[PDB]
RNA sequence: CUUACCACUUUGUGAUUCAUGACUGGGGUGAAAACAAGGUAACCGUAGGGGAACCUGCGGUUGG
RNA sequence: UGAAGAGUUUGAUCAUGGCUCAGAUUGAACGCUGGCGGCAGGCCUAACACAUGCAAGUCGAACGGUAACAGGAAGAAGCUUGCUUCUUUGCUGACGAGUGGCGGACGGGUGAGUAAUGUCUGGGAAACUGCCUGAUGGAGGGGGAUAACUACUGGAAACGGUAGCUAAUACCGCAUAACGUCGCAAGACCAAAGAGGGGGACCUUCGGGCCUCUUGCCAUCGGAUGUGCCCAGAUGGGAUUAGCUAGUAGGUGGGGUAACGGCUCACCUAGGCGACGAUCCCUAGCUGGUCUGAGAGGAUGACCAGCCACACUGGAACUGAGACACGGUCCAGACUCCUACGGGAGGCAGCAGUGGGGAAUAUUGCACAAUGGGCGCAAGCCUGAUGCAGCCAUGCCGCGUGUAUGAAGAAGGCCUUCGGGUUGUAAAGUACUUUCAGCGGGGAGGAAGGGAGUAAAGUUAAUACCUUUGCUCAUUGACGUUACCCGCAGAAGAAGCACCGGCUAACUCCGUGCCAGCAGCCGCGGUAAUACGGAGGGUGCAAGCGUUAAUCGGAAUUACUGGGCGUAAAGCGCACGCAGGCGGUUUGUUAAGUCAGAUGUGAAAUCCCCGGGCUCAACCUGGGAACUGCAUCUGAUACUGGCAAG
């Protein structure tokens, strides 16, 4: 099934996320369909926490894919700072 | 790892005066310059083509004081950069903070602008800085934190500081201690007797 | 066929060995040289000079 | 009208099916000679409407058999 | 060693107890219809295919076997009955 | 219960290696004068004699 | 943005030609030395054997239940005014065992096998696809069981057997039935399961019915995802492997499969593959990439990502959407373990760890706080994935180990032509500083969320319940005494290793005497010997430095780019000749090569450019470029090919 969550990337205690749409059954960070956007937990003033593109997430939910928490969470923000 | 050696016999290895013992005191009265620096110093110094292309490299990093690990790598980077690679190299010698404070004044040697740089005592844009290497762009401002401003060291480097020539590239100011990176030193601007081709014919072959 | 090299011996008749290589310009079939001071092979004695080449350890002075 | 690959025909032996050689020019990795190479293709034609010698064009289609995925489309040039 | 699989094979083993009584049934019905055919006898043949039928079209209902393989037996055995004629 | 297939298994027959074996094969070890003019150019193929390496026959070459 | 050479054959020369050296690299190892941090990496060997723990569960909102815990309702008591003691009650929160569902096919390991249907690139047609999603419709009415349980009950055990009992979203009919399957058609045939919350009114056999919402169930058709299958090209070496093949190759029918198919079978035909390398032997996981190189190439495939294959060895299936199943089954081996000698049990190529091999590779750690995954409405539970922590200079990167001045130019050491020189501003002493380590104190960020209370007649028994938003409150960090900041003394705690004849930067004295030794090569050593050992000095590099191994380079030394064959190695003794390679000239045509444009694809990472964040850097990251290829379409037609005509 098709889910749209983070895969952890970035160096130790400074994650980066790439918010990557992928087959449920997969390794958080392996083999995935497509990426859309990114999330920077670590960056306070730093700029661009977060870039999601959510044209391609409606396109990939009209289709029944389902989101993870964080991934909600950020679509959230990202409305909302809109 | 820094070289903690005695000054004045490197620079009496390279022949020129090296600004790494700086003072009132003028050296070849300081000690004994333009002898090699050891039990065969009258010994004749004519020495081969890669010991010349040694021998400036060697000068440069006894200057501002980088090893060869870190000298190699600017190498890499001039090298990768745009522009003659001799050049680039100088350059990035020269935006070296440790440098950069020296040349401000504030600072005695090279190797007490260093010691200022580590010992928590200068701030590149309102922000404490302690790595000798970091390097300093255009229109940053190294300046002395207040807590060290009363130290009497950088007051005492800032008069020897004219007598030496004030690099056009960067203003400084010595009431509030203080300066501005204004630009990369051209090579021209650079005074100095570096022939910086033996150098890129060292490191290519 | 191996070279203990250095100034002095103890190596015997079953001792075991670490050994590296490079060989001598000594007599046909010498291309191993012996480790001194890897194993039962021990740092050549009084030496002060290329130590770390014979396993002799540091003096304290 | 998807490939159509055209080449001849060298053995009619199969009944219903046909052995079909594709010849081409390519270039020598390394060298950069233009070589020949061939691909001899079981192909299948329903009618035995195929003689040794004629140049046929042939399609890709589902595997008729082990070996033999590919039918005949037209005859070019029924050379005898 | 983990007790989901010793539960899982115990499962197993009663689903494929039912799964061969069911299958072998449905064998039984089908080769009904086939010793039909080769008697040579349509009436026959079509009273065993109209009694296979529902029982190979509710064994795929339920998945003991695939639906495609219910309209294979079924496609086979009308072929078979029709050139029986 | 009984067919069909089959892994393994046993047998035979084969191929293929592994080791070792007398031997090999004796490598030995120990024991019973002339530098192209110069004790008879420099070679090539081949055949002979003998512990051989040499010499000789037959053809050939100049790289004498 | 890109390319260096040197030494050694001679009495000397110039060629040839090998050897050797200077570079970069590494999953390294070893020897000597070793401060701090950051970030990474760490069994390459025995797919050797494995003690111990852990790595896969979850769901009471499917079910009988209720062992167990805690509650309620009691009862009988002690009698505190009912304070606590026994029995009963699933009445309840909850929940062991059991049934059922879903998960256990993922995630994690390894690289044995595999030389090509494995992989890569590019196409294709004949398939299926749990969960998710869209649409449409259905969801009626019965039955018989059975685990648990009870009582026996064998067995050392593992594991059972007998009799009775019992539910359901278990199972089985029946109905119902296209948009489904079979059928040319008529026709025929095919399905399901509830549970939960709340409730006005009404009814109630007082169980509930009824109402409403939520969720699930069945069918069909789509999506998406995943998987199966086909084709072409490519992807080692060996010809001191030249023939190979009877489901062999094809064809018709059966069968089988989700699907096409020699997949299978019966018959028929007698083919198919091979010198453009079949077959056989050997070696090998493949790719993105990595290293090296100016490049072309070579060498590789550790980490990370993708694909394959394996799970003690060999067979086989079952169950299931998916397996021919790492922590599933059985049967055959081989081992190990148990045994009451009847018979049993097991599989670290999960994490850690042990032995063993080895030159060589780490903890039997913490946590689910984060990101994922499984189950669950959820709360949550599980998760050796993962996040971290430990260890190790293994790499990279950063920073320390002080700074200024200081000539008695000190002692001391070493060389002295005995004048001195050198170590050497070096030290000392004077001032100065306090990074980092130490001590104290503050103190981010990784935390989003979830829990409880708060409107929309949301929805409708309208207030319910539930949903979204509404705020409000309290709460969630393994790392962790975090990063970081501040104070505190005090230079205080913090340099080594190689080399010094030439290549190759850097030399003197002593010793030794072709010994001892050195050595990469040249070579050195028989009284000096700048080459061996010590010293003093110097050079290089520096928390490292050397050595060994190994790969590319240098090497144009397999030469495509980019070499040669008179005598240096090298023209077959000589022809003829098939395959093959190559092919005078002019038209025409085609458009295969070729060229051009387009399009699609060329995963992400990596590399490169411009930026951004970490105090800088390494590292991380954004965008781009690149991926030099493959295919398809359109066009061109000089040249090469084809075809035609000369």
């Amino acid at each position: 099934m098709v889910t749209i969550r983070l895969a952890r990337h970035g160096a130790k205690k400074r994650p980066f996320y790439q918010v990557v749409v992928a087959d449920s059954r997969n390794a958080r960070n392996g083999r995935f369909i497509e990426r859309v956007g990114f999330f920077n937990p670590i960056a306070s003033e730093k700029e661009e926490g977060t870039r999601l593109d959510l044209d391609r997430i409606a396109h990939w939910v009209g289709q029944g894919a389902t989101i993870s928490d964080r991934v909600a969470a950020l679509i959230k923000e990202v409305n909302k700072a809109a | 790892a820094r070289y903690l050696g005695p000054k004045l016999k490197l620079s009496r290895r390279e022949g020129t005066d090296l600004f790494l013992k700086s003072g009132v005191r003028a050296i070849d009265t300081k000690c004994k310059i333009e002898q090699a620096p050891g039990q065969h110093g009258a010994r004749k110094p004519r020495l081969s083509d890669y010991g010349v292309q040694l021998r400036e490299k060697q000068k440069v990093r006894r200057i501002y004081g980088v090893l060869e690990r870190q000298f190699r790598n600017y190498y890499k980077e001039a090298a990768r950069l745009k522009g003659n690679t001799g050049e680039n190299l100088l350059a990035l010698l020269e935006g070296r903070l440790d440098n950069v404070v020296y040349r401000m004044g504030f600072g005695a040697t090279r190797a007490e602008a260093r010691q200022l740089v580590s010992h928590k005592a200068i701030m590149v844009n309102g922000r404490v800085v302690n790595i000798a290497s970091y390097q300093v762009s255009p229109n940053d401002v190294v300046s002395i934190r207040e807590k060290a401003k009363k130290q009497s060291r950088v007051k005492a480097a800032l008069e020897l500081a004219e007598q030496r020539e004030k690099p056009t590239w960067l203003e400084v100011d010595a009431g509030k201690m203080e300066g501005t990176f204004k630009r990369k030193p051209e090579r021209s601007d650079l005074s100095a007797d570096i022939n910086e081709h033996l150098i890129v014919e060292l490191y290519s072959k | 066929t191996s070279y203990i090299g250095g100034e002095g011996h103890n190596l015997q008749e079953h001792s075991v060995i670490l050994i590296r290589g490079g060989r001598v310009k000594d007599l046909p079939g010498v291309r191993y040289h012996t480790v001194r001071g890897a194993l039962d092979c021990s740092g050549v004695k009084d030496r002060k000079q290329a130590r770390s080449k014979y396993g002799v350890k540091r003096p304290k002075a | 009208k998807i490939r159509t690959l055209q080449g001849r025909v060298v053995s009619d032996k199969m009944e219903k099916s046909i052995v079909v050689a594709i010849e081409r020019f390519v270039k020598h990795p390394i060298y950069g000679k233009f070589i020949k190479r061939t691909t001899k293709l079981h192909v299948h034609d329903e009618n035995n409407e195929c003689g040794i010698g004629d140049v046929v064009e042939i399609r890709e289609c589902r595997p008729l058999s082990k070996t033999k995925s590919w039918t005949l489309v037209r005859v070019v040039e029924k050379a005898v | 060693n983990i007790k989901s699989a010793k539960k899982r094979a115990i499962q197993s083993e009663k689903a494929r107890k039912h799964n061969a009584s069911r299958r072998s049934m449905m064998r039984t019905f089908i080769k009904k219809v086939y010793a039909a055919i080769e008697a040579g006898d349509k009436a026959a043949a079509q009273k065993a295919f109209n009694e296979m039928q529902p029982i190979v079209d509710r064994q795929a209902a339920k998945g003991l076997i695939h639906k495609n393989k219910a309209a294979r037996h079924k496609a086979n055995l009308t072929a078979q009955i029709n050139k029986l004629a």
